Formats: structure tokens, C-alpha cells, sequence
């Protein structure tokens, strides 16, 4: 992940606190696709919540970012906001 | 805030913001633009630019051109000052008649109504057409397609439906021109004049107009249809009346969205279509309904690409409406008008405990009759009549009859052709039907058959003979 | 008026050939 | 976000994403022009000894290794702890390739944080005395106040005559070559 | 005298080299240019190459601008100069460019000099709106029977010309652009039409042959010639029609009437097809790109009917299609069909037959119709029309009754009478005339071989010793039933007189 | 049309060998001199283009 | 200038250049190959390097090798003295009878004739074959389109076609043969030495 806050964040060491582990911001959204920063200890097939209350599902899990396909109206999810992870994979 | 405009490419403009960004589907005003170029967003790019699609040519714009944020979406009047008037996309007047002097405006993008706002009420509505009344009836109520190719004929009837049905209707009519012939919509704006559905001397008009025409821009095509529904939404919820939205063509709204779909870069579909045709339309489509709140009868032609049904557009299409007319090349090249396929059309009111018992006996039996001379052309067209047998014969001389007696001299249509327009009761319909099933109309000429109304008009016409 | 040395001599040169070609009667 | 003079130039890329924030990273500090040096410095020994280059642009070889060698380089020309950190960010993305890129990238800048602007002069034959002193002159009222004029002279006999003078901005073709081919181009074409 | 010409030539080419804001070319090849530089570019904005070369910037990226050239890619080497001319691209428009032949961008290439124009238009103007539009009224007299008669073309229509190749798409649009000379030349300013004709993709003989017939028959003289040849390059092609779209505009716009001929709109798109294809663009039907539809609706929306507040000025298209096999289910065919307001369809059955023009009637119809025509023809062509419907139908079965063998005969006759020469345009009356003379049974003891003569030596007879009848027709408008007995009279007088 | 067609020819030969002189003896034309003119000429643009700023 | 082959990947050859790069369409040589070896530039791919098509086959080609180029396209001599002779697609002689020892050579690529230096009227090549004439009439600057081959006589109708025009007209001819067979080529040649069209021994040969 190389973005402008992560290389300004890098270079002097700052250690930013926000713990992305078990939550993320999200990179870029659109079309029902969210790419997320963040999200460490986030699992295939799992289930997050976004700041509007949204929910999503995280299917490509890449270096770089986490594929989250989003279960609603895009419109709603912006960028650089919190995902939270659930823990859990879909249950009915 | 204020944005700038950054790129520019075909209709899609790309602008940026300093402080805030505007949400999707914000209308935006260009400055330093006089004719009002709106742009709407469509998808934040990222780095605090977005992205637009122009409701206007973008020709004349330069790199770094201000361009406002009106903090709400397209907003667009409603009421009864809309009635009798001429609207573009963004909801000016263009019938030169002065500014829309009303009090309510509404957004032209909506949430469709939920799954508890339906109404299960199929009630048939005659329209005066032997093919349509018989074999595909419509709805009181209801989305009704009318699907057909280059010049088979759907702008004539379209102006049929609306003589035969908006004129003695008594709640209400929105028409929305979507990509069609601006001749097209001069003449249905003066047709509306003499016939006194819209008043310019007073009130009481009866029908309010909103065109976007092929002229326009991919962008201005692809929201007008939204416009259109968004008056009949008004009528329909905030004055519970009963709306004829009528429709010309849905193709030009699903055609303009997939013409900026390269410029958004998006990754195209089959056939080189957007990817996204499917939830659009579908996102379009749902705002057309009847409500508890009101009623909605709405008729929409669609036009096929290349003579085409598999092509995705009129897929999709298919499964968004109840009843279906699909007009034939090939019946149109034999002369019958209009050229409705019989075995391609589907109404989902032919039902036998719906639109009568007789009437859904008569229509599968003439439906039978007609796949038995379409399986039978293969034979005929190579050994000939002399070949079949007596029952085919009978098969083929009554489907012959069925097949002129389909077609019906159109009001709207006289000047093509000079035949007086007939109105067919359907009592009449499934009478004469009836007869010509029976074999009780065997010893006629079957030209006594062609362009004529009633079964009584055969009589008149082979006696004349 | 801020005429170019190049326009100049090409008038220049035209003006000569035509001088020449009148001493040469017309001639190639 | 970042603070500096916003973007001095119009500078693209990932290399000059990687350019803007060391520069951002150096004008926060007071160490701008010591990494500029150093970063001259680092390029005249990668361009001095090509095995160096080489050896940083060798996927077989790890990134320890690579950094080891970076470290070890940047010893001895007693450098800061801004370009250490700013090649150790270089080689942690495995970036250091084009290592080549954002020192030009970061060559790009203080050209206009020092307003110098890049001027190329093409000329039939080289020409001194009265020439160089005048055309400095000449070029000296083309700029606002607060900015210099970095000047390359070229030779090229196939211009026949005149000048090509090229700016940052703009472009004129006042040549005796160009002049006559367009108007002989004229003349065919006319008459 | 020649030295006097290369000094207004040396004068007139003065360099100007100031300001000038400029690019690099980046990469040249497939007709694309990428150029680093000139930030203050707009969009669709022509700009001018170092060698002489002019193109239109198509993409405004951020690192660079992609450029579309008109011309040849071997002129323009890496590292070239770009200079924008602060212009959207536009054309030199005016009375100037009658009599001229120019290319797609406006540069005379007949060589008769350079074209003294005072204002140039742009090539993307978008088309008037429902409000300045008023009903098509006005007849466009394109000289062909068969036209004339049963697909009657009015100006400010759009009447496609649909066939397969060598079946006289080309003949009908230049015996149209022929036929508008006796209004030309007449004192009726508001019945004058100025044509133009852009020719697209085909060979630089045809071109020259197509410009010797206009000269010959002085019909030059109130026509453009747009060229863009088959050895010219995909974007020259492409900006043609548009180039000559807005020459019309012009005379549309100023109360004149215009009439534009695209031939063909087939080769436009399959340049547009390869300009598309090295972009790089998605392929979609028969690997053409998804906005050629927008490409001929755009066109050809702005030949419209003006209103009376907006200076009465017309621009009539006649667009040409050249299908494979007789196809009109094709993409391209199906898409201008859908955009135009009729048709005339060219049958190559019929070509291989002799009959010429081989319009096939029962494809070829006019959405417009009565209002294209004046009042005698439309009163002779509906019993034309009803009595051809008759005969198609009679003929269909038949291959008898006394009344059948009547109606084959009838329309044979019919069928034969609109039979035309190539190159030689009828005035409204003659047709009118010979129209009559079909349908009212004047022809039932004449031999189908001999209509042809009959034809020419009755438009002797008429125009011999029988003014005063087209000074009656001229005078009513139409034929009243005493003028009908009065001509049923003198026509029986002359077969009697031819043969006795 | 046999005397206007080699008239025509005649001119355009004379025009063709005009052309073809007139770039020669340009070419021919240039003295160090009138060069450094030139060259001064070209600064004293370029310097009055400076000053239209 | 001189420029050093970059990359060599089937017929397609990366060629760089340190100097002014040669213009679409033309012709560079190969300085260390011993058979003549022409390459064409396509496309300027950027960085001063050109992108060729070879004229010939790569196998010893190394990066780094020496390319002149020659300032034009392809050039190949013309005149009569190639008439009867058979020269490649560069214009050397692939017959074995020596060189063709032309003084004049005209490059391959060349523009269309102009608007003005067409033709207005058409005219009717005559080439004396009866049906030919009546059915179906050639016309002077024309592309005709011959169907059919194997036993039909192709071979013996464009000989006489051959021997028609240069004996009527006094015009010579053409043959290029595009991906034709060696063994069709051989007989093709041996046939047009027997027929007359191609003479060995005097300057009388047609084609
Ligand atoms: N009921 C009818 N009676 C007589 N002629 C008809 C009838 N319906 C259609 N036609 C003929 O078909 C033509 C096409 O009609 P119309 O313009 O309505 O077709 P369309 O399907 O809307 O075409 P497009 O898709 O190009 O707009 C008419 O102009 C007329 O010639
Ligand atoms: N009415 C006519 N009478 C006689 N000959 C005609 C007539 N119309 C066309 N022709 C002849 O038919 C031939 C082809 O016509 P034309 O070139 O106009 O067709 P086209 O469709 O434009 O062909 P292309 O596909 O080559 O452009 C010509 O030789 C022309 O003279
Ligand atoms: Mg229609
Ligand atoms: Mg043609």
C-alpha cells in the first residue's frame, strides 16, 4: 500500500494509532466494489459493516487492499470510512 | 463549494472540488455558461474529483471553468401547472409559453415504492384493436411493451392507444418522448392542441409533455425518461389520480446509458453493452408501477436493434412488463397492419378466469390455428398446396382469414393510407373470431378479410365482391 | 514596416530573374 | 496532508508521488538542499560505476542485501538521515529500480523552487563574442522577477540558418531553414 | 504575370512566429498523436503539426493530449512541434464554395485557387430543437419519375438511398443534383436549392468523372464537391460529411434552401470503424463501435425544416448505403433507417433486368408523403400508387379473368412508363403529363416496347403545339375534369394522327 | 485547345525551372554578413517578444 | 545515421538510434550480414527507437549490430534492362544472370496521382482476344480480377496478353508474383522463355 498518508507516514515514523487489525477505511467504492485499507485480521468470506450501517462482504483478500462486494445502494459507502470487521462469515 | 472543471471527454465531464464534495446524482451548474449546462454526478473519482455526465453538448468548456454545487439533485416542477407544457430533461420549458409558475418540485431520482406498496388488481382494459383485445389484452393499470424494429410501426400505434384510450380517460396523461423524432413530437404537441386535451387559453389541460430527443446529447437521453416519471409519480401518489404515462422509446435511455459507459471507464458487456444495463433499467422501471395510492397505466415502446430479440436491452426489457406487443418485419412485408406477431405476444391477463372463458378459448385456438400454419409453411413452400391434405387446407384457408382479419384500418393511420380508422368493440372481436373459427365464414374470399373492422364489414365487403 | 530579410531577398531574386529572363527574351 | 508549496511543478507518476513527499519531508525541515546534493552525489556514483546499478537492479538478488549496499554507499558521501530513510522506503517497496527516475523527478523540482526555467537555443553554427552575452540578455526580460534562465546551446547545420529557440511554455521556429522550406512549400503549392 | 502571383503569394505568407503556445509530439502511429504540453487546449479544438498537417485534440488526459491528424502519419516524426489555433474545428462556409471541389477540411483541391471565404463554421453544431422545426411542406424535385411519384422527398426531409453496389445509387443523386438547374436558373429565389456532395471512400476517377458530368451540364455552378477519396486517410473521411453538413448549414441557416448528398455513409462508417479500432475502443456489432449510431444521428439531424421566425431555410439529406446481398437488416442499414424518414431502395434483380432506376416500390416508402408534392401529382400518383398495389397484388398469384389480364396490362404499362434515362431530369409537368397518360388508360393499345417513343414524341407534341395547356396546368394548379376531357381528347387526336 | 494546352505547358515549364533557380540561387544568396544581420535581427525578436510578456 | 539493433523477436526487429531517427517507411541495411538484409520501419515506439519489419529472415541477428539506414524507402533499379529479368522484393536479381546495371532506381512507396492528373475519360484496352473484347472489355488503367486457375490456361492467357499489348500497344509488362510456389514460379519462367516473352540472348523481352 503506497498512498500519500501511508509514504507521509512512513518516512517520519509517525506509528499511527488507529489498530487496522480488526478494522479499515475504505481505499475507494463504486459499483458495489469497496477496496479497504486495512483489515489485518479479516478472514475470506466474512461479513464487515460500514459507517452507514451497510453491510458487505469481503471476497479477495490481496496484499495491497480487501475486495468488499456491498450489500446495497453504493451511494451510502464514501471513501475513507470505517469498515468494521463482524468476525463472522453470512448466517441466515 | 465551488469546483473546477478538470477533463473533458465526449459527454463526460470530470470536475474538481476544493473543500466538499457533492454526493452522487447532484446537479451541478456550470458558470459562465448561458444555456444552463447541468452536469450530474455519476461516481466520486477520487482525490476530491467526481465525475459527470453532461445534460447538455460540452463543447465551449475549458479546463479549470467553475462549475457550482446546487446541493440537491435535478429538481423538476410538478403539479397541475405542469399540465399543457413542454419540459426538457432538467425540467425547463421549452414550448415557449413563459416559466412553470408552480410550488412543488421534485427530484427526478426516486426509490422505488416497497414490496408492500402493491396492488394485485387485473382488470382489462379495451383498447379497440382486434390483435390487442384478443390475443395479448392490457391492463387496467399496468406496464404494457411495445416491441419493435426499423419502421414496422410503433409510433403509429402509440398515437393509436392515445386516441383510443387518453382521450376518453378522464384522470390524467404524461407523455415522455425519449429519443425519438422532434417532428415526431411537434406533431403529437399540435394533434393535443386541435384535439382539446391541452388548452393554451386556459386551464383543463389533460396531458403535460417532457421531450429529450435523439438531437440531444448520450446525457440528456438517458435521465428524460426520468423526468416523465417523475411527473406521473406526482400525480399518481401526491394526488391519487389515475396516470397514462406513455413512453417513445425506452431504447434511447438504455442505448444513451451505455454510449458514456466507455467514457466512464468501465470494463464493456456483451455486445459491447455497459454492465450495469440490468440494474438501471431495473432501477427505472420499478418507479413505474400502480400503488394503493394510485394507478399507473403505463405504454412503452422499445425498439431492437437489428431486428434482433436476444439482443440484452429487450432481454432485459421483457421481464420488467406485463403485457407484451411484438411487431414483426415479416408480417409488415405482407401488408398487414398493425404487423403484430400473434405467437410472440404475452399479456399475463390471458387468463381464463380473468378475461372470460370464451375469450381465452378463442385466442388459444386462434394461436393454434396460426402454429399450425407456421409448421405447415416449410411443406407448402416446397410441394406446394397440392400436396396437403383436405385438413390442412382448412388449416391453412382459416389462418389465411385469421391473419387479414388481425389487421384493422387505424384512425391515426388514414393519411398513409386513406382507409377510415375502425374502433372494434371486443364483444365484436370474439365474435368474429368465433365465427371464423367455427367454419361458418369458409365460402368468403379471404381479401373480403383485409382491413376491416367488425365481422359484419367481412359480410359487406365479400357480398360486395 | 518590420519586413523580413527572407520576403526580401525573395522579392529580390524575383525581381532578377525577371530582369533576366527580359535580357534573355523570355527564354528558359 | 503534506506541507510544502503545493506542487512547485506538475510532477506525475509514482516516482514523483515518491518525489513530492520527500521534497514535502525536506522543506518541513531545513535539510532541502543537503538532499539535493546527496541525491546529485548518489546519481554521479550510480552513473560512475555501472556494476552498482547493476547490482540494485538485480530481481535475483534480496533486499537486505540491496539495502546493505545502499547503506554502505551512503556512508561515504556522509549523507542525512532523510535520503537514508527516503532509499530505505525506495527499497522496502522494491521501487529502488527506478531509483534513476526520482532523482530526476527530485531534479525536476528546484529548477522551479529556484526559479530556474530550461532554455534551449539550436543554432546553424556555434557563435561566441557577440553572441551568448546578448542572447542572455534577450532571455533575461522573458521571466517575472525571481527566476533564472538555465541555458543549453546545440549545433546543427541542417537548419541552413536562424534559430530554434524552445522555452518550458512555449515554442518559436524563427529559422532561416524553416522560413525558405515554407516558402518554397508556398510556392509549389500555389504556383 | 506570374511574378506578380508569387509576390501575392510571398506577401500572403507571413509567419507570425509570436507567443505561440505549444507540444511535443510524444509517439506517432495509427493515426493518433499523443502531445506533452499545451495545458490551455480545449476539447475538439484543431491544432496545427509542424509539417503543414492539422488535427483535431480528441482526449484531454492529464500527461498529454491525444490528437486525431487529417492526413497521412509518415509527415509526422517524434519530438515535433504541435500549435493550437485557439478554434473547435470548423470550415470555411459561403457562397464562395459554389463551383468548387475542396477535401474534408476545406482546402480547394480542383485548383482553381484559393476560396475567398468570410466565415467558417463548426463541424459539431448540434441540431434545432422542437420549437424552430416546422412541418416538411415544400417539394424537392429530384427529376426522377418513379421518385417523384410514389417516394415523394420534400425539403428538410431525410430520404435514404439503400442498394448493393452498381445499382445507381450514385446516378439518382446526381440526376437530383442535375434536375435543380431550371429552378436555379429561374427568378423564384425561394424554389433555388444549392447541393452539395460528399464523396467518401470512393476512387479519385470516380470523383473526377462525377465533377466533368456536373460541368457539362452546368449543374457545377450551385454544387460543393466535399472529397475524401479512398487513398485519403480514415479521419479525413470521417470529418467530410460533417465538413459538408455544415456548407449546408450554411445556406440552411440563412433562409436559403440546401440539399446534401453523403455518398456513402457505409464507407464514413467503416473509417470511423478503423479510427475506433486503433484507439483501442471495445468492438460491438460487426466490430464497430457503439456510438456510429450517434455518428449518422448527428449528422443527419441537422438537416431540418427551419420555422418562419428562423429565416425559413431548409437542408434536405439524401445519405447513401451500399449493403451486401441486398441486406437491409444490417446493422448500419437498420440505424439510418431509424434515423431517416424514408427510403429508396435499389433492387439488383431489377438492375440485372434493364429496368432503370431498379427502385423497388414496396420497400421504398416516404413518411412524409402528401406534403411533398404538389397537388396534380399527388392527385395522379394516388391512383398510380392504388393501381401498382393492384398489380403487385394480381401478379403475385398469376404466374384468366378479363379484368386481371387489364390490370397486368395496366401495370406493365406503369411499370414500363417509369422507366428513366440516366442524366436527363423531367421537368414537374412532363411527369405530371406522363403520369396522366398512364393512368387514365391512354395506354392500353400501345405496345409496352413503344412507351418510350411514344413518351418523347408526346412531350414534343406537347411542348410543340400545345402551350396553352401547360399554361392551364401552370395557371390551376391540378386538373380539373374539364381540362381532364380536353386532354383525353388531344391525346386521342394523337395516336390517331401517329397511327391511322 | 491545341495553343491553350501548350501554352499552359510552356508556363508551367517556366515555372518549374523558375522555382527550381530561385531555391538554388537562395541558396547561393547567403553571405556571412547579411547572416550576422539576420542572426541580430532574430535576437531583436526574440528579445521584443521578451518584453511582450 | 547509424543505429544498434535492440531487440529481435521473430520478423520484427527494435532498432535504437543515437542521432535523428529515420522517417516511417524506410529502408535500413543491415552492416554485418552478408546477404543483403533490409529492414522497413513501422511505428516510432518513443526513447529514439524505431520498430522494423524484416525484408528477410533473423538468425544471426546480434543486439547491438550496426544498421545503416539509407535515407528512402526500399529502392529498386528500373528500366529496360529489367526487362527479362526476375529481381526480389529489394530489387536484387534472383535469375543468376548478373546485375541489372540500371542507372535508375525509384523507391517502392510512393503517393496516389492528384485530383487533377486523372483521367476524365475512359478508354478501352483492346489486347486482341476476341472474347475478351466483346464480353467483357478491359479499360485502360483498370484492375480486372482473374478467376479461376490449374488447366484453364491462366498461364498461356496472360502470355498472350503479354505478347498482345507489347506487340499492338508497344506497352511492356509486369509480373509480380505475391506468395506464389517456387515450383509454379520456376514454371512459369521457363514457360515465358519458351514462349517467346523472355529472351535469353537479345533485348527482346516483354515482361
Ligand atoms: N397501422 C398502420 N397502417 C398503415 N401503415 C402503417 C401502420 N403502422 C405502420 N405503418 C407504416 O409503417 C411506417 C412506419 O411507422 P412508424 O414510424 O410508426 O414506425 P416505428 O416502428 O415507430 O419506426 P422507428 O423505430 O423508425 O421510429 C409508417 O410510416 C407506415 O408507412
Ligand atoms: N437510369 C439509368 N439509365 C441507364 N444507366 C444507368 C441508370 N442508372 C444507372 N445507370 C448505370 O449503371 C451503372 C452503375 O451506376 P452507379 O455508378 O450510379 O451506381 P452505384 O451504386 O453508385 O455504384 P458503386 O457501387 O460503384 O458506387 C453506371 O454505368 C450507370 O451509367
Ligand atoms: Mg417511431
Ligand atoms: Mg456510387
Amino acid at each position: 500500500a503506497e498512498i500519500s498518508a501511508v509514504l507521509e507516514e512512513k518516512i517520519l515514523g509517525a506509528a499511527p494509532k488507529e489498530n487496522l487489525e480488526e478494522t479499515g477505511r475504505v481505499l475507494s467504492i463504486g459499483d458495489g466494489i469497496a477496496r479497504v485499507y486495512g483489515l489485518k485480521n479479516i478472514q475470506a468470506e466474512e461479513m464487515v459493516e460500514f459507517s452507514s450501517g451497510l453491510k458487505g462482504m469481503a471476497l479477495n483478500l490481496e496484499p495491497d487492499n480487501v475486495g468488499i462486494v456491498v450489500f446495497g445502494n453504493d451511494k451510502h459507502i464514501k471513501e475513507g470510512d470505517i469498515v468494521k470487521r463482524t468476525g463472522a462469515i453470512v448466517d441466515v | 463549494s465551488n469546483g473546477q472543471i478538470t477533463a473533458v471527454i465526449g459527454a463526460v465531464v470530470d470536475v474538481q472540488f476544493e473543500d466538499q464534495l457533492p454526493p452522487i446524482l447532484n446537479a451541478l451548474e456550470v458558470q459562465g455558461r448561458s444555456p444552463r449546462l447541468i452536469l450530474e454526478v455519476a461516481q466520486h473519482l477520487g482525490e476530491n474529483t467526481v465525475r459527470t455526465i453532461a445534460m447538455d453538448g460540452t463543447e465551449g468548456l475549458v479546463r479549470g471553468q467553475n462549475v457550482l454545487d446546487t446541493g440537491a439533485p435535478i429538481k423538476i416542477p410538478v403539479g397541475p401547472e405542469t399540465l399543457g407544457r413542454i419540459m426538457n430533461v432538467i425540467g425547463e420549458p421549452i414550448d415557449e409559453r413563459g416559466p412553470i409558475v408552480t410550488d412543488k418540485f421534485a427530484a427526478i431520482h426516486a426509490d422505488a415504492p416497497e414490496f408492500v406498496e402493491m396492488s394485485v388488481q387485473q382488470e382489462i382494459l379495451v383498447t379497440g384493436i382486434k390483435v390487442v383485445d384478443l390475443l395479448a389484452p392490457y391492463a387496467k393499470g399496468g406496464k404494457i411493451g411495445l416491441f419493435g424494429g426499423a419502421g414496422v410501426g410503433k409510433t403509429v400505434l402509440i398515437m393509436e392507444l392515445i386516441n383510443n384510450v387518453a382521450k376518453a380517460h378522464g384522470g390524467y396523461s404524461v407523455f415522455a418522448g425519449v429519443g425519438e423524432r422532434t417532428r415526431e413530437g411537434n406533431d403529437l404537441y399540435h394533434e393535443m392542441i386541435e384535439s382539446g386535451v391541452i388548452s393554451l387559453k386556459d386551464k383543463t389541460s389533460k396531458v403535460a409533455l417532457v421531450y429529450g430527443q435523439m438531437n440531444e446529447p448520450p446525457g440528456a437521453r438517458a435521465r428524460v425518461a426520468l423526468t416523465g416519471l417523475t411527473v406521473a409519480e406526482y400525480f399518481r401518489d401526491q394526488e391519487g389520480q389515475d396516470v397514462l404515462l406513455f413512453i417513445d422509446n425506452i431504447f434511447r435511455f438504455t442505448q444513451a446509458g451505455s454510449e458514456v459507459s466507455a467514457l466512464l471507464g468501465r470494463i464493456p458487456s456483451a455486445v459491447g453493452y455497459q454492465p450495469t444495463l440490468a440494474t438501471d433499467m431495473g432501477t427505472m422501471q420499478e418507479r413505474i408501477t400502480t400503488t394503493k395510492k394510485g394507478s399507473i397505466t403505463s405504454v412503452q415502446a422499445i425498439y431492437v436493434p437489428a431486428d434482433d430479440l436476444t439482443d440484452p436491452a429487450p432481454a432485459t426489457t421483457f421481464a420488467h412488463l406485463d403485457a407484451t406487443t411484438v411487431l414483426s418485419r415479416a408480417i409488415a412485408e405482407l401488408g398487414i397492419y398493425p404487423a403484430v406477431d400473434p405467437l410472440d405476444s404475452t399479456s399475463r391477463i390471458l387468463d381464463p378466469n380473468i378475461i372470460g372463458e370464451e375469450h381465452y378459448n378463442i385466442a388459444r385456438g386462434v394461436q393454434k390455428i396460426l402454429q399450425d400454419y407456421k409448421s405447415l409453411q416449410d411443406i407448402i413452400a416446397i410441394l406446394g398446396m397440392d400436396e396437403l391434405s383436405e385438413e390442412d387446407k382448412l388449416i391453412v384457408s382459416r389462418a389465411r382469414k385469421i391473419q387479414r382479419f388481425l389487421s384493422q384500418p387505424f384512425q391515426v393511420a388514414e393519411v398513409f393510407t386513406g382507409h377510415a380508422g375502425k374502433l372494434v368493440p371486443i364483444k365484436d372481436t370474439i365474435k368474429g373470431f368465433k365465427m371464423i373459427l367455427n367454419g361458418e365464414l369458409d365460402h368468403l374470399p379471404e381479401v373480403a378479410f383485409y382491413m376491416v373492422g367488425p365481422i359484419e364489414e367481412v359480410v359487406a365487403k365479400a357480398e360486395k365482391i | 514596416k518590420a519586413v523580413d530579410p527572407i520576403q526580401k531577398l525573395f522579392l529580390d531574386k524575383i525581381k532578377e530573374y525577371d530582369q533576366k529572363s527580359k535580357a534573355a527574351g523570355g527564354k528558359l | 496532508a503534506t506541507q510544502l508549496v503545493k506542487a512547485p511543478i506538475q510532477v506525475f507518476g509514482i516516482e514523483g508521488r515518491y518525489a513530492t513527499a520527500l521534497y514535502s519531508a525536506a522543506v518541513k525541515q531545513k535539510k532541502l538542499e543537503a538532499v539535493e546534493k546527496d541525491l546529485v552525489q548518489l546519481n554521479a556514483s550510480l552513473k560512475k560505476f555501472p556494476r552498482l546499478g547493476e547490482l540494485l537492479k538485480n530481481p535475483t538478488l534480496s533486499r537486505q542485501l540491496k539495502k546493505d549496499a545502499i547503506g554502505s554507499m551512503l556512508k561515504e558521501q556522509k549523507a542525512v538521515d532523510l535520503t537514508s530513510n527516503f532509499l530505505d522506503l525506495l527499497t522496502e517497496n522494491n521501487r529502488l529500480k527506478m531509483v534513476d527516475g526520482v532523482i530526476n523527478a527530485f531534479k525536476t523540482i528546484m529548477a522551479a523552487h529556484r526559479g530556474e526555467v530550461i532554455c534551449e537555443v539550436t543554432s546553424a553554427k556555434p557563435l561566441d563574442e557577440a553572441a551568448r552575452k546578448d542572447l542572455e540578455v534577450a532571455l533575461k526580460g522573458f521571466l517575472k522577477p525571481g527566476q533564472n534562465i538555465k541555458l543549453t546551446l546545440k549545433t546543427d547545420p541542417a537548419i541552413i540558418g536562424g534559430l530554434v529557440v524552445s522555452i518550458g511554455d512555449r515554442f518559436v521556429d524563427m529559422s532561416i531553414g524553416t522560413k525558405i522550406k515554407r516558402y518554397t512549400a508556398a510556392l509549389k503549392t500555389a504556383v | 504575370e506570374i511574378s506578380a502571383v508569387l509576390e501575392e503569394k510571398i506577401l500572403g505568407a507571413a509567419p507570425k512566429e509570436n507567443l505561440e503556445e505549444t507540444g511535443r509530439v510524444l509517439s506517432i502511429g495509427d493515426g493518433i498523436a499523443r502531445v506533452y504540453g499545451l495545458k490551455n487546449i480545449q476539447a475538439e479544438e484543431m491544432v496545427e503539426f509542424s509539417s503543414g498537417l492539422k488535427g483535431m485534440a480528441l482526449n484531454l488526459e492529464p500527461d498529454n493530449v491525444g490528437i486525431v491528424v487529417f492526413g497521412n502519419d509518415k509527415h509526422i516524426k517524434e519530438g515535433d512541434i504541435v500549435k493550437r489555433t485557439g478554434a473547435i474545428v470548423d470550415v470555411p462556409v459561403g457562397e464562395e464554395l459554389l463551383g468548387r471541389v475542396v477535401d474534408a477540411l476545406g482546402n480547394p483541391i480542383d485548383g482553381k485557387g484559393p476560396i475567398g471565404s468570410k466565415t467558417r463554421q463548426r463541424v459539431g453544431v448540434k441540431a434545432p430543437g422542437i420549437i424552430p422545426r416546422v412541418s416538411v411542406r415544400e417539394p424537392m424535385q429530384t427529376g426522377m419519375k418513379a421518385v417523384d411519384s410514389l417516394v415523394p422527398i420534400g425539403r428538410g426531409q431525410r430520404e435514404l438511398i439503400i442498394g448493393d453496389r452498381q445499382t445507381g445509387k450514385t446516378a439518382i443523386a446526381i440526376d437530383a443534383i442535375i434536375n435543380q438547374k431550371r429552378f436555379n436558373d429561374a427568378q423564384d429565389e425561394k424554389k433555388k436549392l444549392y447541393c452539395v456532395y460528399v464523396a467518401i471512400g470512393q476512387k479519385r476517377s470516380t470523383v473526377a468523372q462525377i465533377v466533368k458530368r456536373l460541368t457539362d451540364t452546368d449543374a457545377m455552378r450551385y454544387t460543393i464537391v466535399v472529397s475524401a477519396t479512398a487513398s485519403d486517410a480514415a479521419p479525413l473521411q470521417y470529418l467530410a460529411p460533417y465538413s459538408g453538413c455544415a456548407m449546408g448549414e450554411f445556406f440552411r441557416d440563412n433562409g436559403k434552401h440546401a440539399l446534401i448528398i453523403y455518398d456513402d455513409l457505409s464507407k464514413q462508417a467503416v473509417a470511423y470503424r478503423q479510427m475506433s479500432l486503433l484507439l483501442r475502443r471495445p468492438p460491438g456489432r460487426e466490430a464497430y463501435p457503439g456510438d456510429v449510431f450517434y455518428l449518422h444521428s448527428r449528422l443527419l439531424e441537422r438537416a431540418a425544416k427551419m420555422s418562419e421566425s428562423n429565416g425559413g431555410g431548409s437542408l434536405t439529406a439524401l445519405p447513401v448505403i451500399e449493403t451486401q446481398a441486398g441486406d437491409v437488416s444490417a446493422y448500419i442499414p437498420t440505424n439510418v433507417i431509424s434515423i431517416t424518414d424514408g427510403q429508396i431502395f435499389l433492387e439488383t434483380e431489377l438492375f440485372y433486368k434493364g429496368i432503370r432506376p431498379a427502385i423497388n416500390v414496396g420497400l421504398s416508402v416516404s413518411r412524409v408523403g402528401s406534403a411533398a408534392q404538389t397537388r396534380a401529382m399527388k392527385q395522379v400518383a394516388g391512383s398510380m400508387k392504388l393501381e401498382l398495389a393492384q398489380y403487385r397484388e394480381v401478379a403475385a398469384f398469376a404466374q384468366l379473368d378479363a379484368s386481371t389480364q387489364q390490370l397486368l396490362s395496366r401495370g406493365v404499362r406503369l411499370t414500363e412508363l417509369l422507366k428513366q434515362g440516366q442524366y436527363v431530369p423531367m421537368a414537374i409537368e412532363d411527369q405530371v403529363a406522363i403520369i396522366y397518360c398512364g393512368v387514365r388508360g391512354h395506354l392500353d393499345k400501345v405496345e409496352p416496347s413503344k412507351i418510350t417513343k411514344f413518351e418523347k414524341e408526346f412531350s414534343q407534341h406537347i411542348k410543340t403545339s400545345h402551350r396553352d395547356i401547360l399554361d392551364t396546368i401552370a395557371k390551376e394548379g391540378q386538373i380539373s375534369p374539364d381540362t381532364d376531357a380536353k386532354l383525353k381528347k388531344v391525346v386521342t387526336d394523337f395516336l390517331s394522327t401517329f397511327q391511322a | 485547345d491545341y495553343h491553350l494546352e501548350t501554352e499552359r505547358a510552356q508556363r508551367q515549364i517556366k515555372q518549374k525551372n523558375m522555382v527550381d533557380w530561385i531555391v538554388r540561387n537562395v541558396m547561393k544568396s547567403i553571405t556571412p554578413e547579411q547572416e550576422r544581420l539576420m542572426l541580430s535581427k532574430c535576437i531583436s525578436d526574440l528579445k521584443a517578444m521578451s518584453i511582450k510578456a
